[PDB]
This record gives structure tokens, C-alpha cells and sequence, in this order.
């Protein structure tokens, strides 16, 4: 207890936070573990997801080695400003934090080897592209990447701790739109003309589930435009009824179209539901156009031959439609 | 509240049956006579996110489905060492520790796999 | 050695009073990397841009002779030496990142040179003339100056060929899309006196 | 060169940061300046707008006074933690901040005679009540109120420097 | 600016009528001044009509109300003593001018009805 106490005196005496370990030696390699706890919001609007998750990094240092007590030290998390610590950061971080309730959520472990671990519980805003072109239908693969903002390769060396084991809790994540597909890890060094300086990359593959799009959006269309398509076997001289129909039918296209604000309005990018809107729009379009033709030909100046050919056509002309579209876009 | 049965022995399959959303990640556990309960692979909640043990990887896949089925595991390359009565687990969702038999609640039972 | 040339040039040196304050005005050169430029959120008549900005100028109390001639100091540090009070004039709500650990780093050479580097994620105010959309152009700017020291005090100038530029095709732009940029200065007029105003338009 | 450091190290030793400049004499008088850089958004759900600007202060002050400097002397922004201030605030403000990138959005400047000025730039929600009975024909009256906290008029005094020219930028400012 | 006209003047009703920019002077507030002494603030009312302020002498004797439909306020009293012979006076009071019981604060006055009892 007291010998702890001298000996913890001892260790941070003459220790100086500006120096790194060996400052005039090889470069200190460290070891970068992440235990991610959930991935808790993930926006197309924003670009950019929200990641909580244990940073660990662990590196050696001779100037806080002891020797005499074999039991392995856990000290407060006050000590971290009395300690040096590797200066990291997440390059495309947009505003991150670490929890700080009851305490800091900081930890710092020694080891007799004079060996250092420390952890932090972060939640970082991390922003990442994602290609809304297939959307609904998209694949998105956002990064974190973490990086050494002063030194190059020749002071610091950063490391995967365990290879492909270093990241833990992809098991744990659980989004509600979206399902994870893969998930990797790379390290190497941005080369630049003046130095080379380390990074570390984790890569999630996320893809988006359909049924819920399927479902709402893509659904109503395809049973409005076969309603359109009803006109055709409807008797030629039911002006009110036809027309009524077809106008309708274009309406109620309409009105789905503009109350679809809850798909991706806000920013405003040619996706792929745009286009099937629009191919929809368009069938019932022509179906109300069709019986313009047939009332101008056959009422004014036995089923009519524009029926006849309509009712084969429009199906037909429809379903090349939706193959073209769902090949193309999947 | 939930019921696992494993059945089979090659393919495994454990059905679970309760509250299975308080009880996300479903793993299996290996043990022979004479030893301990040992990991061998685990599977999340939500479509495919899984992991394996080194020792056995490449060999033993654990796949799932939305249904009281739930999970399955397919085996191959039969050896001396795969003489263990496996056990099916489930873990709640914040039990941190896939590879620590502890930390799992609700066990099935036990399928001798002896060559 | 290290140790004792930081605690040497530490010294004197009154933080309070720029260099060369009497003698002439202290010339800063700036250079700046866009990371990229973020989504311009038109509703609120603003846009997200994320860059790396760098200054550079001459300090002669700094000067230190020995065999390094690299040196670098911990953040604190950064805090004990005069650094220029550049700031963006545009922004609504710009911020330095801090996790892990503060983003700057100050680099300083035996001949008193000093470079600071900082990380900044700005939201710069750009106004819009929305009057031709759908079919409308705009040149967004971002420019900054010294809060205090007019003309006659700091002066600040582009290191070489204006900013640098990641790849395009990187950046968060999806409403609108990139036709380059270009650098202006100017002295602008203020009460509080003449202040040299640097500026960079996208 | 080392005559300014000299100077300002005589002006800051002996000064008493709680204490007014004359503090038992007639009441100190504060020229104020506004320079409008944006008025941001003008809500009518929450009947109030964002404002931004450069907000200065001018006052005498006997204590800070130099001379065989013929120069004025502008110091590093952290002075003013050390130099008394006025205790200004905003009396209908909802929310508000100095800017503090790349460093504190503040400045202090001072002249031989004594004179400070003392620069923010602060971005600030104030509250304004709307008449929208005619709305969207309505034409509102929305102000900005600068007050003393603590001091009485016997003690400290306000005047906007310049007149009717203290406030600039109104011009410029554009609104959708 | 808005100019105020008092009428009126035992079921007393005086009457204060309010034109202009009556929003941007939202209170309005009720003086008495008696011969030889000073202005006295006899009551307070609000914009919305509710939370109005009455005196300590007079607080359950008068009743002030308001309906902005006219512009106009009403300074209803109950019972008068002698002492209630004065020169009642309206004035309005901005949004952010300070106290009620002030004088001062208050900006555009009303030339006041006189009562005697
Ligand atoms: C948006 O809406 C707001 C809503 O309020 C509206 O605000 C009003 O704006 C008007 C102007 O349009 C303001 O009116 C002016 O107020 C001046 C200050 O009045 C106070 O101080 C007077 C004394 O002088 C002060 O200043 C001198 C130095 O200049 C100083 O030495 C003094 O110590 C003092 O600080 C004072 O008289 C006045 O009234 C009180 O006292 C008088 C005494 O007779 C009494 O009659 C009053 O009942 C009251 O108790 C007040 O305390 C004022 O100087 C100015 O005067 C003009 O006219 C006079 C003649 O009438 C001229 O002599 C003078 O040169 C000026 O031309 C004027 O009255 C008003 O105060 C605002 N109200 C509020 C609450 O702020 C905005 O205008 C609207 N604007 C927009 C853009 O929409
Ligand atoms: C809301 O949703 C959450 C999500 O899961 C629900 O969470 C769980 O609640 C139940 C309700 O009790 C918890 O059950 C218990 O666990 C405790 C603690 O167990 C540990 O420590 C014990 C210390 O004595 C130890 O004995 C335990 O050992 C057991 O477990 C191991 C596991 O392998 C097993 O091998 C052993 O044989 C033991 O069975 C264990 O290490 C335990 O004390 C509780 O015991 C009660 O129930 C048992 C069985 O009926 C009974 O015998 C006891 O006498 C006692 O009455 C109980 O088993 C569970 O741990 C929670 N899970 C998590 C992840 O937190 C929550 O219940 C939901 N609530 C509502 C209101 O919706
Ligand atoms: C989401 O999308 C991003 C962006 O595309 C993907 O990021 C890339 O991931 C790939 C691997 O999946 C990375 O490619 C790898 O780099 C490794 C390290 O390169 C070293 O070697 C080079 C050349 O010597 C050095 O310059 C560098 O500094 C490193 O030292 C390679 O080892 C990998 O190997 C493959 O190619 C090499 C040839 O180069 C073969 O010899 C190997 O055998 C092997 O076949 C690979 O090349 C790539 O760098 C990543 N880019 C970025 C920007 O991070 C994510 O992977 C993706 N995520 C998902 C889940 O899809
Ligand atoms: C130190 O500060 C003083 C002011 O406190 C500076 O002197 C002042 O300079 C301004 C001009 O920048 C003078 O203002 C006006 O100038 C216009 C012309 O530009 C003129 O038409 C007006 O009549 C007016 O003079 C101002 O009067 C003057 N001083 C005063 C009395 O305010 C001074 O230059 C600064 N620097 C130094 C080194 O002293
Ligand atoms: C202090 O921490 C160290 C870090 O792991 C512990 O050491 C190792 O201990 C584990 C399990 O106890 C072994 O599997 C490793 O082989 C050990 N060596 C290395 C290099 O990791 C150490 O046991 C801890 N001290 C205690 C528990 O008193
Ligand atoms: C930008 O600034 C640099 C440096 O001052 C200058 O050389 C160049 O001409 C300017 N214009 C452009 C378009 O780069
Ligand atoms: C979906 C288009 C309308 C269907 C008409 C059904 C015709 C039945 C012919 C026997
Ligand atoms: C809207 C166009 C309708 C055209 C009606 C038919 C034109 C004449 C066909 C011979
Ligand atoms: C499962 C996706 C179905 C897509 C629409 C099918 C169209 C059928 C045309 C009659």
C-alpha cells in the first residue's frame, strides 16, 4: 500500500509528457483493439453514422517499468494527463465525445514491463459516402479511419493488436434498416512526397433491406397501374366512367408521389424508386391517353381494335418494363 | 424463458422457443470427457454476422433463419478431437464475452458426436 | 538536452506581445487542404467543409541553437507561445476536434520558424441566389482574417498556387456539383481599423 | 524592444480586476459599437431570430495609461481575464456564445491616454414578439436590449459611440 | 408611438382608449394623483387581458379589464372613500421597460380624467 504509493511517486517522477519513448530510438509500435458496443443511427440525409465503441491502445515504454509487484496495476483515470499518450484521431470524424458519467470513461493500466494500456469509451459521428443512385436497392460500405496526426512512421507505428481479432462486437450490432455483410480491417501508410505517416482503416459493408420498400413503395404503384389498365375492358361508351378512372388513377399517382417525403426528399439525388415512379406515371398516362384515341376514332369522326391491341400491350409493355428495371438495378 | 432443443448426431439444428429477442446472439459450445465447455461459433440476431473459433474454423458454418428453427450447423472433416457432446446457447444482449460459457443463460443439452 | 532547450527558450518571452511588435508587421504565410467540401444545406443557407489549415510565420525570441532543428511541443505548450488570432469570418459554427486526443500540432525550427497545423470541421455561411433554381450557379466563399491585429500589425499571405484539393470525387457534394475555386484578398475597411482578409470561393 | 514589455508588466502589476475605474468618482462611461455580420434565421414558431456580431466597448481607464510608447498596442486576447470589464449582457437573449475558432473571438486594445477597447464576436438568439394577425401583411418591430447587470446608472453609464453610425451592416443583411 | 384619450369620470367606470402601434406597448397601467402629491400606481393590466396587478390600498376595490377587439381598458371601482378624489391618468409601457410601480418607465401618457367624492 504505502510501497505502491512510493512506487507509483517514483514511476511518474521525472517523467516528462512532451517525450515520446525512445525519442532518438526505433519507432513506438502500438497496438489498436476496438470492443464497439452498437452502431446507433445510421443517416443517408447527414452522410454519416454514429459508432459507440472501447478504444484500447497499448504500446511499452522502459520509463514506467517497476519491479516488485507482481499484481498488475489498474490507476485512476486522473493519471492520463500525468502519462504521454500516442496523439490519434478519426479522419473522418465530424463530432465525437467520451462519456463522462459517473466519471471518465478513461482508463489507464500498467504493467511491470513498463508496458501501457489505455481505453476510452467514445461515440464518434464518423461520415462516410454512400452511393444513393441503387437506392433502395444499395449496397453502402462506410469506414472509420483512425491516423496519427503529428508523428510519421518513423516515430509511431500503429497496429492491428491480434491480427483480424482486434475488433470485436460486429455480432452486437444491431440496425434496424440495415444488415451487415462484412466487415474488414486495413492497415498501411499514406505515402506523401514529404513523409509516410501510419493508418488504420475498419470497413463495414451494409446492406439495406427491401421488404419494407417493397412493401410500401413499390406495391401501391404496381396495383394502381393495373387499375389504370381496368379502362380496357370497360365499354367504350362509358366516357364518365373511363375518364373518371384514368384521371383518377393518374391522381392517386400523384398523391403517393408527393407524400413519398419520407423517402430521401430532403436532399435531392436521381435514386432508382424515382424512376419507377416516373415509369408508372407515365403507363397511366398513356392509359388515359388510349382512350382519348378511342373516343376521338369510334364515337366522333366487335370490341375496338385499339382495346383489342391495348389489352395485350400494356401488360406485356409493363412487365419488359419491370424486368429491364430489376435487372438493371439489381 | 427460452426453451432450446438441439437435435442431429453432419448437420445440427437448435430450435428456440420464448422471449428470443431478449436473448440475441445464440452460440455453440463443445465439450469432450474430461474437459471443459469450449466455443465453438457464434451468430447474431439480425441475418448473417457470425463468428468462429480458430481451432475449428473452415470447418464447422452455422447459418440462421427467422423461425422457431432458428439456428443451424453444418460439420465436416470428422477427427478424434470432434468427441465432444455439443450444447447450444443463448446470451443476452449486453453479456459481453462470446467465447465465456458463463456468461450464457439458458443451455440446451448435450449430442454425442463420438467418431 | 531536449528537455532543457524547452525549458530555456520558455524564458521571458511575454506571450502577450506579438513578434516584431514595434519593428514591422508580422508576415504569416497560410496554407490550407481541403479534405472535402461538405452537403450545402441550402435551407439553412449554409455548407460543411472539412480542412486541413496550416500557418506559418517567424518568431526571433524562439531561436535556439543545438543539434536539433525539428522541434515539436505538446499542446500545452501551444498554449504558453503567442500564436496569430486567425479566424473565419463567414462561420456559423466552426470547431477543432479533440478526440482522441486536441487536434494541433506546433512545430518550431532552431532558425524561429514556427508552423501550427489545425483540423477544422466549418460551417460557413454561404447566401443563395435562388432566384434562377433549378438552373442556378453559386461561388460560396470562405475567408478569414486576424480578429485584431489590423494591416499595419499582421499581414497574411497564400504559401504557394492557393489551396490544394482532394480528389473530387471523395467529397459529400450530391445537390450540387464542383466547377473549381479561386483566392482573393482584399483590406477590408472596420472601425476597429484596416484588416487584410484572405478568402477562398468554390 | 524590451521597453514594451516593461510597460505592460508596470500596467498589469498592482491592478485590482473587482475594482471599476473610478471607483468612487463620477460614474465610468462606456461607448458601445455593433457591427451586424448576419442575421441568420427570424422565426415566427418560436418568435425569435439569431444575430451575429462584432460587439466593442470603449472606456477610459486611468490605470492602463502608458507613455513613450507612440503606438497603440493591441495584446493577445487572454488580457482581458486580467483587465476589469464591463458586466454587459443581453436582457432579452435566449441563447448565446463567443466564437472560440481558431482561438476566443475577442480582442483588447490599448492607447496612451488610457482608452480600451474590448471587441466579441457573439451569435445570439434574442426574442421577439410578433403581431401575425396580419400575417402574411405584418410588419414587425424586433429589438435588441444592452444592459448593466450589476452596476446603476451611479456607477456606469452607456452611449453608443458614433451616434446614429454605431450600427453598420443593416444594409448588407439579407433575409428570404 | 400610440396616443392614449381617458373618459369618464358609487359604480365608476373609467375608460382609457389606445390607437398606434398598440403591440409594441403592450401594458397598460392606471395613475392617480391627487392634489399635492405625486403620480401613484393604482393598477396594471396585460396584452392577453389576464394576470393584472393591483395596488395594496386598492387591490379588492377596482377591477381592471381589457379586450383588444376596441382597444381600450376599463378602470371599474366599487366603492370610492374621500381620499380617492384625483386625477386619474392611462399610460403605456413597453415589453422590456422594467418595473410597474414607476412612472418613469412608462412612455406615452393620457391628458387624465378627474373623479371627486
Ligand atoms: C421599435 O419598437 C420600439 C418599442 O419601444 C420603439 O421604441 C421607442 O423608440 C422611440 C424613438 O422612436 C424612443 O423614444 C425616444 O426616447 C429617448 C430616450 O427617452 C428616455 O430618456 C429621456 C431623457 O433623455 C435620455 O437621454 C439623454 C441623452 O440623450 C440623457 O442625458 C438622459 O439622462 C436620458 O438618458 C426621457 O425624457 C424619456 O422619457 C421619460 O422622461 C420624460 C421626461 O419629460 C417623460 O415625459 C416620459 O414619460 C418618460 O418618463 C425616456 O426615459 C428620447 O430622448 C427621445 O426623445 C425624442 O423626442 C424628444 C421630444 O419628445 C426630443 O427632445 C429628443 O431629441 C428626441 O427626438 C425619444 O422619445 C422610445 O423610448 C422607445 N421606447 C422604448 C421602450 O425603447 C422603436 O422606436 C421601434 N423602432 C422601429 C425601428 O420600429
Ligand atoms: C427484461 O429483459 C432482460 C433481458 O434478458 C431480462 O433479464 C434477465 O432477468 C432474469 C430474471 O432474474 C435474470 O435471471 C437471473 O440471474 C441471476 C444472476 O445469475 C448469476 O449470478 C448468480 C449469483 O448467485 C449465479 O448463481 C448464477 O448462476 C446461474 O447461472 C448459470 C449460468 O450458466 C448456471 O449455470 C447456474 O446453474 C445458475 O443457474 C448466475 O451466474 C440469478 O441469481 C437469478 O436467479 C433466480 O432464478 C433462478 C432460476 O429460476 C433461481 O434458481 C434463483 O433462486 C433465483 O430465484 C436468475 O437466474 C437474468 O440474469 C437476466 N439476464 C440479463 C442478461 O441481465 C429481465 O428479466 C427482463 N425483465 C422484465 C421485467 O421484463
Ligand atoms: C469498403 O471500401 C473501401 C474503399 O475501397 C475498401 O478499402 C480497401 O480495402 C482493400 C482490401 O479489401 C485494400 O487493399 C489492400 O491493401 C493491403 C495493404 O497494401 C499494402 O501494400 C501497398 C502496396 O505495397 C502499400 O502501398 C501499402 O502501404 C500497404 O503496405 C494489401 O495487402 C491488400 O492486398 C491485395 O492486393 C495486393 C496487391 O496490392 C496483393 O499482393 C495481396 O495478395 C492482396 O490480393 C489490399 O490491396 C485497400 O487499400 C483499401 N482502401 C482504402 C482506401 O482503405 C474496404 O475494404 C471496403 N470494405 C468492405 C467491407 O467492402
Ligand atoms: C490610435 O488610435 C487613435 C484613435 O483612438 C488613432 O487616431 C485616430 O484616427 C482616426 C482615423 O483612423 C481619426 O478619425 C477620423 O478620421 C477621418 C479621416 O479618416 C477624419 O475625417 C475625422 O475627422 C476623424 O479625424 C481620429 O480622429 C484619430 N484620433 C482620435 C482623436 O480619435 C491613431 O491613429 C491610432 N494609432 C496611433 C499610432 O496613434
Ligand atoms: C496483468 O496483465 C497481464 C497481461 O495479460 C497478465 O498476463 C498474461 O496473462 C495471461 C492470463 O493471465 C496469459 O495468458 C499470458 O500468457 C500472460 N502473458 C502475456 C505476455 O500476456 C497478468 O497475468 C496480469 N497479472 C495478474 C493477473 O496478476
Ligand atoms: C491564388 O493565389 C496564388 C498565391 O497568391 C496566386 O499565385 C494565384 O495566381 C491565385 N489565383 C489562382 C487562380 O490560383
Ligand atoms: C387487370 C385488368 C382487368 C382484368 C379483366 C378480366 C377479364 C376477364 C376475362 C374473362
Ligand atoms: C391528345 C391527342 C389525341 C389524338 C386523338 C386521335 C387523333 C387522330 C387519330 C387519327
Ligand atoms: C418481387 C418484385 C415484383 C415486382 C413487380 C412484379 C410486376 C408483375 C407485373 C404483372
Amino acid at each position: 500500500m504505502s510501497f505502491v504509493k512510493e512506487t507509483v511517486d517514483k514511476l511518474l517522477k521525472g517523467y516528462d509528457i512532451r517525450l515520446r519513448p525512445d525519442f532518438g530510438g526505433p519507432p513506438v509500435c502500438v497496438g489498436m483493439n476496438i470492443d464497439i458496443a452498437s452502431i446507433d443511427m445510421v443517416s443517408e440525409v447527414n452522410m454519416d453514422y454514429t459508432l459507440t465503441m472501447y478504444f484500447q491502445q497499448y504500446w511499452r515504454d522502459k520509463r514506467l517499468a517497476y519491479s516488485g509487484i507482481p499484481l498488475n496495476l489498474t490507476l485512476d483515470n486522473r493519471v492520463a494527463d500525468q502519462l504521454w499518450v500516442p496523439d490519434t484521431y478519426f479522419l473522418n470524424d465530424k463530432k465525437s465525445f467520451v462519456h463522462g458519467v459517473t466519471v471518465k470513461n478513461r482508463m489507464i493500466r500498467l504493467h511491470p514491463d513498463g508496458t501501457v494500456l489505455y481505453g476510452l469509451r467514445i461515440t464518434t459521428t464518423a461520415a462516410c459516402m454512400m452511393d444513393l443512385r441503387r437506392y433502395p436497392l444499395d449496397e453502402q460500405n462506410c469506414t472509420l479511419e483512425i491516423e496519427s496526426y503529428g508523428y510519421t512512421t518513423d516515430d509511431i507505428e500503429f497496429y492491428w493488436r491480434g491480427g483480424d481479432k482486434a475488433v470485436t462486437g460486429v455480432e452486437r450490432i444491431e440496425l434496424p434498416q440495415f444488415s451487415i455483410v462484412e466487415h474488414r480491417l486495413v492497415s498501411r501508410n499514406v505515402v506523401f512526397a514529404t513523409g509516410a505517416y501510419p493508418r488504420l482503416s475498419l470497413s463495414f459493408r451494409l446492406k439495406r433491406n427491401i421488404g419494407y420498400f417493397i412493401l410500401q413503395t413499390y406495391m401501391p404503384s404496381i396495383l394502381i397501374t393495373i387499375l389504370s389498365w381496368v379502362s380496357f375492358w370497360i365499354n367504350y361508351d362509358a366516357s364518365a366512367a373511363r375518364v373518371a378512372l384514368g384521371i383518377t388513377t393518374v391522381l392517386t399517382m400523384t398523391t403517393i408521389n408527393t407524400h413519398l417525403r419520407e423517402t430521401l426528399p430532403k436532399i435531392p439525388y436521381v435514386k432508382a424508386i424515382d424512376m419507377y415512379l416516373m415509369g408508372c406515371f407515365v403507363f397511366v398516362f398513356l392509359a388515359l391517353l388510349e382512350y382519348a384515341f378511342v373516343n376521338y376514332i369510334f364515337f366522333g369522326r366487335d370490341v375496338n381494335a385499339i382495346d383489342r391491341w391495348s389489352r395485350i400491350v400494356f401488360p406485356f409493355t409493363f412487365s419488359l418494363f419491370n424486368l429491364v428495371y430489376w435487372l438493371y438495378y439489381v | 424463458q427460452v426453451q432450446l432443443v438441439e437435435s442431429g448426431g453432419l448437420r445440427l439444428s437448435c430450435a428456440a422457443s420464448g422471449h428470443t429477442f431478449n436473448y440475441p446472439i445464440m452460440g455453440w459450445f463443445r465439450q469432450a470427457p474430461g474437459k471443459e465447455r469450449e466455443f465453438v461459433g457464434a451468430i447474431s440476431w439480425s441475418g448473417g454476422s457470425t463468428s468462429y473459433a480458430d481451432s475449428v474454423k473452415d470447418r464447422f458454418t452455422i447459418s440462421r433463419d427467422n423461425a422457431k428453427n432458428t439456428v443451424y450447423l453444418e460439420m465436416n472433416n470428422l477427427k478424434p478431437e470432434d468427441t465432444a457432446v455439443y450444447y447450444c446457447a443463448a446470451k443476452g444482449r449486453y453479456s459481453g464475452g462470446l467465447y465465456y460459457p458463463t456468461n450464457y443463460d439458458y443451455w440446451g443439452q448435450g449430442t454425442q458426436v463420438t467418431v | 538536452d531536449v528537455t532543457v532547450i524547452l525549458n530555456n527558450l520558455l524564458e521571458g518571452y511575454d506571450n502577450k506581445l506579438r513578434p516584431d511588435i514595434g519593428v514591422k508587421p508580422t508576415l504569416i504565410h497560410t496554407d490550407m487542404y481541403v479534405n472535402s467540401i461538405g452537403p450545402v444545406n441550402a435551407i439553412n443557407m449554409e455548407y460543411t467543409i472539412d480542412i486541413f489549415f496550416a500557418q506559418t510565420w517567424y518568431d526571433r525570441r524562439l531561436k535556439f541553437n543545438s543539434t536539433i532543428k525539428v522541434l515539436r511541443l505538446n499542446s500545452n505548450m501551444v498554449g504558453k507561445i503567442w500564436i496569430p488570432d486567425t479566424f473565419f469570418r463567414n462561420s456559423k459554427k466552426a470547431d477543432a476536434h479533440w478526440i482522441t486526443t486536441p487536434n494541433r500540432m506546433l512545430r518550431i525550427w532552431n532558425d524561429g520558424r514556427v508552423l501550427y497545423t489545425l483540423r477544422l470541421t466549418i460551417d460557413a455561411e454561404c447566401q443563395l441566389q435562388l432566384h434562377n433554381f433549378p438552373m442556378d450557379e453559386h461561388s460560396c466563399p470562405l475567408e478569414f482574417s486576424s480578429y485584431g491585429y489590423p494591416r499595419e500589425e499582421i499581414v497574411y499571405q497564400w504559401k504557394r498556387s492557393s489551396v490544394e484539393v482532394g480528389d473530387t470525387r471523395s467529397w459529400r457534394l450530391y445537390q450540387f456539383s464542383f466547377v473549381g475555386l479561386r483566392n482573393t484578398t482584399e483590406v477590408v475597411k472596420t472601425t476597429s481599423g484596416d484588416y487584410v482578409v484572405m478568402s477562398v470561393y468554390f
